[PDB]
C-alpha cells in the first residue's frame, strides 16, 4: 500500500451515508454489521493490527488468543523454526519429524507435545469503545458507502420501494470501487517493491525464508567479484 | 486521605447517573472506575503500611493518568497559594541619601 | 467466639493468631479448646482434616480466664511452607456449654479464618501501576486480577472455600515476596 | 599485601573534610568536588607534599558505589569447647592415656599440605574428676602451645569453669596447679591468635586448627575420647593491619612501583593511616567509555578510607557530601 | 497539623506490633 | 464513641448492636442516653425521625461502665419488617459533657451507623461469579454487582445518605430471603 | 450431609418448573442434574462407607464443577465470618510511658 | 503566612526566599519556624518529603519580632542542583497557635511556592521571535510553548504539582 | 512528612490518653 | 491525611526516644 | 473432623442407651 | 458438634461389623 | 454431616480404647 491506514470511528461512515434521505434509517447497530461483512469480503491484510502472542503447549494442543482472526506463522520459541500445516491425519494418536500446526477454534494442535510456539496473528484496531475501527481512506470510505447503500437498496428493492434502475447503478458503482480499493490496498509501495525486486532477481534462488519468519524475503542478493 | 474518598465517591455517583439517562459506559473506563476505587480501599485498608515514600509518589504520578481520562474522573482541586511567577511586594526606604562603599543602604 | 488480629505478620516471618471470646452474659462457661491449622491441600468441608499442619491445645500453655483469650505467633518456616503461597484456615474449638438463655444462632463451638499474604499482591499492584505510569494505558491483566481477589472474596464470605482454592491455585500461586 | 585489581585501585585517605579547595591545609584532608551538571565526581586530596586530585568519575558510568563499616573487616578467632563424651564415660578412667592432637594446615607456608601437630596429653588416675583432668590438660597443652620457645603463636587456650560459665581464666606455660582453684572445670576453649604482622610484606593471615583425640579402650573397645565443638567466637582482629597494607599497595600506582628496592637510592613515601586505628571503606567502581566504535570498557575504582569511632561518624560525613556534589546514591552505613 | 481518631488508631496498630505485655518477658 | 459490633445474623432473626463510648480519660462523664432506630422509609436528614422504628432509653437499668457498654439483639419480627430488604439508621445517644481541652470534633454527641443485610447481596453476585474465570469477555455481571455494593458503602461512609436510599431503592429493595423460621431449631 | 439433598430437591423443582413454563431443557444440563443426583443418592446410603477424606476432597471438587454451570444449580451458602483480611480491633494500654529495654510495653 | 518575594536571583546563583507573617492582630503569638526546600524528584503530597534537600530551622540564626520575619539567599551550586532545570519547592511552618478569634480556614500552619527559572523561557521566546521576524509566519512550537507554560501555571494555581511535574520533565527539560 | 515536635506532643498526650 | 512507613518509624523511634 | 471429647462422650451415651 | 438420629445409625452400622454375638466364640 | 472411613477409625479405635 501506497497510503497510510490513519484510523478513524466508524460513525466517520455514517457523516457520509446519512446525506441520502433514503438512507437516513440506517445506524450504528446497522454500520457495525455491514462493515464487518465488508472487511471480510475484501480480506485486505493491511487493515488488520500484526500482533506476536506466544503460548505454551500441553500436549499437541494449546491455547488460542482471544481475538485471533488469522495466523501469519507458528514457531518455535526456542529454536526459532516455523511450522507448516499438519497433513496428518493421526497426529496425537498412537499406534501399538518436521513439526506442524492446526487451527480450527480457540486450540492450535501443534505435533510437538510440550514446548512454547510463537504466533504471529492479525487482528481487529478496535476503538476506545470496543468496536471495529476503519481506516479513513476515502476510497475505502467511499467503497464502504456503497456497499451499505447497495445493501439497502436491495432490500427496499425486494420490497418494491426502489426502481430497478437505480439498485442497477449502484451495484454498477459499488462495483467500480471495488475493484478500485481492492487495487488501492494491494499495489506495492516503492520500498516494498524494493523487497519485491530483491525477491525476484537472485542469481542464487533462496527458497528458505519460511523457515525464518520471511525475515530475508526482502534482502539484497549480493554476489562477490572475481 | 480523604481525598481519594471524594474522587470515588464522586466517580461511581457519575457512573450511575450516567446509567440512569444512557444504558451504557465504555467499559474501558469502568477499567479506570475499578482501578480507582481498588487502589482508595488499598490505601484506607491494613494494606496502607507497606507503602514507602518512593512508592507513594510512585501510587500518586500513576492515578493522575486517571485524572482527566474520563468525566468521571476529574482533576482535584487544593488550597494553594501560589504560581511560577510571584509577586515582589518589598519596599524601597533608603537612609537620608547615603550609600555603603558600593551600593544603596535601607533602614 | 471471634478473631482479634488474624494476619502473616509484616516480616513474613510470623503467622499472628488472637481469638478471644465473646463477653457475654452467657458466655462465661464457655472457653477456648485447640487451634488447628490448615492449607489449601489438606483443607476439607467438614471440619479439620486430618493429618493438619499444626494442631494446639490450649490446656497446655497455661497452668479460669486465662482460657478465654489466646494469642500465638508461629513461625511459618518451622510450618515447613511457604509463607507467600500458602492459603492458612484456622479453625477454633470451644469447649464449653453455654447458658439455657443463649439466642437462637449463637452457640457455634467452632470458627474459621482464612489467611493469605497481601505482600505479592502489593507487589503486583505496583508493578501494574508502574505500567499505568507509562502511557496512562491500564493493563488488562489488572483489571483481571482485581476481579479474580474480588471472586475469591465472594466464595471466602459465603463459605465457598473449594473453589476459593481453586481460583487460588490457578491464579496467584506463583507469587513473589 | 599484594591484592587483585580491576585495572586499577587507587586509595585516598579521609582523615579530614573541608568542604573547599581553599582550605586544605593538614595532609589528609579530603573534598569531594563536583559541578552543578552531574557529570564529573573528583576528589581532591592534600597529600604530605601537595594538593593531589583523584581522577574525574563520570558519574553515568559508575557500577557500584557501596561504603563497608568496620566491623564488616574485622576477623572473628573461632573457638572450639573441648570436652569429655559423656556417652563414653562421664568420668576418666584410671588406666587410659589421654592425648589430645591439635591438627593446624597452614604452619609456615600457604597450603594445607603444609601442617603442624601440637599436643597435649594427660595419664587419668583414680579419683581425678572431670574437674581435675581439664586442670591436667590445660596445663599439659600451655606447655606445648603456649611456651617461650615456640617460633610462632599457634592458639590461645583458657579454661571455663561452672559458676562463671562466660569469663575465661587464662592458662599459660608460667601457670601451675595451685593456681588454678576451682573444682567445676567443665571446658578447655582453644581459641586462635593474632600472628605478627609487618607493614607489607608480612600480612595478616592467620593458622586454623582443628582439635582431634585419641582412643581410650574403655571397655575392649577403642572408643574416641571426645567432642570438640565450634563455639561462637568473641575476640575480633580490627581493621587497622588490613587497611595499612592496603593502602600500602595502592599508592603504588601514584608513586613509585617499587618502595624501597635499592636503599641509597629511594622515594620513601609518607603514609597516612594509622595501623592502630579501625577505618571504614567506601570502593566506588566506575569505568571509561569512548564515545565511538570503541564502547569497550577499561574498569577503575578508587577507595575511600575514613576513621570509625564506634558510630561512624567520620564516614558518614563523608558520604553525604559525596551524595549532595556528585547525586549518588550511597548507602549511609 | 491536625490528627483525627482514625490516624491515632492507625499509629496504635502499628505501635502494638512492637510492644507486648509483662507475660512475654 | 464508636461501633464495637453492628450486624443483622445471617440466620435473618436478631439485629445486633453493641456500642461502648471510648476509652480515653476525657469520656468518664459522657454516658449513654437512648438508641434510636431508623430505617429508609422514615429517614430525615438531620437527627432521628419524629416517627422512629424503636427507642431504647439506656438510664431505664441499672444505674457506671454498665452505661457505657451496651448491646441490643433486638428480633426483627417483633420490629414488622423484612430483615433483607430493609436498611436501618442506628443513632447512639450521649449524656454528659466531656472534660475540656479534647481536640474538637471528638466531642460529637451523635454517632449514627448503617445496617444492610449482605446475604442475598452475595446470593446475587454468585449468579456472575463464574464470569470471571472466562477469558475474552467482560465480567459485566460480576462488575455490575460490585459497583452496586460499593456505590452504598461510598455513600454511607462519606455521609451521602440520601443518595444511598435512592441508590438502595434502586437496586436492593426487592431481595429475597428466607424468613427465619419461628420455633427455634435444634443444632449446635 | 443434609445440604446435597436440599440442592438436588431444588434443582429437580427447578428443572420441572422450566419443563411448565417451556417444554425443552438442556440435556447436556440434565445430565449435570443425573450426576448430581446420583451423588446424592450414593453419598446418603450403604454406598458411603468406602468414603475416606481424599475421595471427599475429590467428589466436593468434581461437584463444585456444577456449581454455577446451570440456573438449575447454584453455588450453595453457607454460614461464615471471615475474609482474605481480618480486622484489628487490638487496643493500646501503655504503662507509666514505659518502654522496655528496647521494645515499647502495655499492660 | 505569606511570602514576600520566591525568586530566583538574576545571576542564575542565588534562591532568594524572604517569608514574612500576616499582619492581623491575633498572629502576635504565631511565629516562623522552618524552611524545607524540595524539588521535582523529592516532592510528596502530604507536606515535605524525608531526605529534603536543604532544610532550614530559624531559631538558630538569631539570639521576638525578628523571629516573624525571615529572608534567605541560598547558592544553588552549594545545593548541588542545577538552577536552569530544576523546579524548587519551597515550605514553611508556624509553630504558633492562633488566638480563638480566627476566622475558619485561615488557622494554617503551612505554605508553599513554587519556583521556576524565567531565563530559559526568555531565551525560548526570544528565539521563537526571531523565526517570526523572518517571513512574519507564527511557529507552532512557540503556541504549544505558550500554552504549556498556561498548563503549568494552572496545575500550580489547582494544587495539582504531580502533572505539573509531568509536564515539566516531558517538554521543558527533554 | 516533616513532623513538627508539637504534633509529637500531641501523639503522646493522646497515647498517654488511655493511660 | 496518609501515613507511609517512615512516618511510623519516626514517630516510634521518637516515643521510644524520650521514654 | 476432630471429635473432641464430649462428642465421644455423646457416642458413648448414645450407645450405652439401649445396651 | 450435634448429632442426630441417622449419624447415630451409620454409627451403630459401622460398629456391627466389627462385633459378633457370643455364640460366635 | 457426613463421615468418612477415618471419623469410624476414630471413633471405634477410641470406643475400644475405653472398654
Amino acid at each position: 500500500m501506497v497510503n497510510n491506514i490513519n484510523w478513524v470511528k466508524l460513525p466517520v461512515i455514517l457523516d457520509r451515508l446519512l446525506r441520502h434521505p433514503l438512507l437516513t434509517d440506517l445506524n450504528l447497530e446497522t454500520a457495525i454489521q455491514y462493515t464487518l461483512d465488508f472487511i471480510s469480503a475484501m480480506g485486505l491484510p493491511n487493515v488488520y493490527v500484526d500482533k506476536i502472542e506466544t503460548i505454551d503447549i500441553k500436549e499437541y494442543r494449546g491455547e488460542l488468543p482471544c481475538d485471533l482472526i488469522s495466523i501469519n506463522q507458528v514457531r518455535l520459541h526456542k529454536n526459532g523454526i516455523a511450522l507448516r500445516a499438519m497433513t496428518d491425519n493421526f497426529n496425537a494418536y498412537p499406534t501399538h519429524g518436521e513439526p506442524s500446526f492446526k487451527t480450527q477454534g480457540r486450540v492450535i494442535f501443534t505435533s510437538i507435545k510440550h514446548e512454547k510456539v510463537d504466533i504471529s496473528y492479525k487482528a481487529i484496531m478496535l476503538d476506545d469503545e470496543g468496536l471495529p475501527l476503519i481506516p479513513d481512506n476515502p476510497i475505502f470510505l467511499k467503497t464502504l458507502e456503497l456497499y451499505i447503500k447497495k445493501e439497502w437498496f436491495t432490500i427496499l428493492f425486494d420490497m418494491g420501494k426502489i426502481s430497478p434502475a437505480v439498485l442497477n447503478n449502484t451495484q454498477q458503482e459499488y462495483a467500480f470501487k471495488a475493484g478500485q480499493c481492492n487495487n488501492e490496498f494491494v499495489i506495492p509501495s516503492v520500498s516494498e517493491m524494493e523487497a519485491i525486486t530483491n525477491m525476484w532477481n537472485q542469481l542464487i534462488p533462496r527458497v528458505t525464508e519460511f523457515r525464518r519468519g520471511f525475515k530475508n524475503l526482502g534482502d539484497k542478493e549480493y554476489i562477490r567479484v572475481h | 486521605m480523604d481525598k481519594m474518598l471524594e474522587i470515588s465517591e464522586e466517580a461511581i455517583t457519575r457512573y450511575f447517573t450516567t446509567l440512569s439517562q444512557f444504558g451504557y459506559k465504555k467499559y474501558s473506563d469502568v477499567d479506570k472506575i475499578i482501578v480507582l476505587f481498588f487502589m482508595e480501599e488499598m490505601l484506607a485498608g491494613e494494606m496502607s503500611y507497606y507503602v514507602t515514600q518512593d512508592d507513594y509518589r510512585n501510587i500518586v504520578n500513576a492515578l493522575y493518568c486517571l485524572a482527566g481520562s474520563t468525566c468521571m474522573i476529574d482533576f482535584p482541586m487544593f488550597e494553594s497559594y501560589d504560581t511560577l511567577v510571584h509577586s515582589n511586594n518589598r519596599t524601597f526606604v533608603p537612609r537620608i541619601t547615603e550609600d555603603s562603599i558600593l551600593r544603596s543602604t535601607e533602614d | 467466639m471471634h478473631f482479634n488480629e488474624l494476619r502473616i505478620s509484616q516480616d513474613n516471618r510470623f503467622l499472628i493468631i488472637d481469638v478471644s471470646v465473646d463477653n457475654q452474659d452467657y458466655f462465661e462457661d464457655v472457653l477456648l479448646d485447640s487451634i488447628v491449622i490448615d492449607t489449601q491441600d489438606t483443607f476439607v468441608m467438614n471440619g479439620p482434616s486430618d493429618n493438619p499442619l499444626y494442631i494446639y491445645n490450649v490446656e497446655d500453655a497455661y497452668d479460669t480466664q486465662q482460657m478465654k483469650n489466646v494469642r500465638l505467633e508461629l513461625n511459618i518456616q518451622d510450618l515447613k511452607v511457604s509463607p507467600c503461597s500458602t492459603m492458612f484456615f484456622v479453625y477454633v474449638k470451644s469447649k464449653g456449654t453455654p447458658s439455657t438463655d443463649t439466642p437462637c444462632g449463637f452457640d457455634k463451638d467452632q470458627i474459621l479464618g482464612t489467611v493469605i499474604n497481601l505482600q505479592p499482591i502489593y507487589k503486583q499492584t505496583l508493578k501494574y501501576l508502574k505500567e499505568v505510569e507509562c502511557d496512562c494505558n491500564i493493563p488488562k491483566g489488572f483489571i483481571d486480577m482485581i476481579l479474580k481477589l474480588k471472586a475469591i472474596e465472594l466464595c471466602v464470605r459465603t463459605g465457598n472455600y473449594p473453589q476459593a482454592i481453586k481460583y487460588w491455585n490457578k491464579f496467584f500461586i506463583k507469587n513473589n515476596c | 599485601m599484594v591484592i587483585s585489581i580491576n585495572q586499577v585501585r587507587q586509595l585516598y585517605v579521609a582523615k579530614a573534610l573541608k568542604a573547599n579547595t581553599a582550605a586544605l591545609t593538614t595532609a589528609g584532608d579530603i573534598v569531594p568536588k563536583a559541578d552543578t551538571a552531574k557529570t564529573t565526581l573528583y576528589f581532591q586530596s592534600m597529600s604530605p607534599a601537595g594538593i593531589v586530585a583523584s581522577d574525574k568519575i563520570n558519574l553515568k558510568h559508575v557500577l557500584y558505589a557501596k561504603a563497608t563499616p568496620s566491623e564488616a573487616l574485622a576477623h572473628k578467632l573461632v573457638r572450639y569447647s573441648v570436652t569429655l563424651d559423656a556417652d563414653v564415660s562421664a568420668t576418666p578412667v584410671a588406666g587410659q592415656n589421654y592425648i589430645l592432637r591439635l591438627a593446624f594446615r597452614q604452619y609456615i607456608g600457604l597450603s594445607e599440605e603444609d601442617q603442624y601437630f601440637k599436643y597435649g596429653e594427660v595419664i587419668a588416675r583414680s579419683g581425678m574428676t572431670a574437674s581435675d583432668f581439664y586442670k591436667k590438660m590445660a596445663i599439659s597443652l600451655a606447655k606445648n602451645l603456649e611456651n617461650k620457645t615456640e617460633s610462632t603463636p599457634l592458639v590461645n587456650i583458657y579454661l571455663i569453669s561452672a559458676a562463671a560459665a562466660s569469663t575465661d581464666v587464662p592458662v599459660t606455660s608460667a601457670t601451675k596447679e595451685s593456681d588454678l582453684t576451682a573444682t567445676d572445670y567443665n571446658q578447655i576453649i582453644i581459641e586462635e591468635t593474632e600472628q605478627p604482622w609487618v607493614l607489607g610484606m608480612m600480612p595478616q593471615a592467620f593458622i586454623p586448627f582443628t582439635p582431634q583425640f585419641l582412643t581410650i579402650t574403655v571397655d575392649g573397645e577403642d572408643r574416641l575420647w571426645g567432642v570438640a565443638t565450634v563455639v561462637t567466637p568473641t575476640k575480633t582482629v580490627p581493621d587497622g593491619h588490613l587497611i595499612a597494607d592496603l593502602e600500602y599497595f595502592c599508592m603504588g600506582a601514584r608513586g613509585d612501583i617499587y618502595r624501597g628496592m635499592g636503599y641509597p637510592n629511594i622515594i620513601k613515601t609518607t603514609y597516612l593511616v594509622d595501623p592502630g586505628a579501625v577505618y571504614d571503606v567506601l570502593d566506588i567502581h566506575y569505568f571509561y567509555t569512548g564515545s565511538n566504535e570503541s564502547v569497550q570498557k577499561s574498569e577503575k575504582t578508587i577507595t575511600l578510607v575514613a576513621v570509625d569511632d564506634g558510630s561512624h561518624t567520620a564516614m558518614n560525613a563523608l558520604i553525604g557530601a559525596i551524595n549532595t556534589a556528585s547525586g549518588l546514591t550511597i548507602a549511609t552505613l | 497539623m491536625f490528627f483525627t481518631q482514625e490516624d491515632y488508631r492507625k499509629i496504635e496498630k502499628w505501635l502494638l506490633a512492637n510492644s507486648r505485655k509483662d507475660t512475654d518477658f
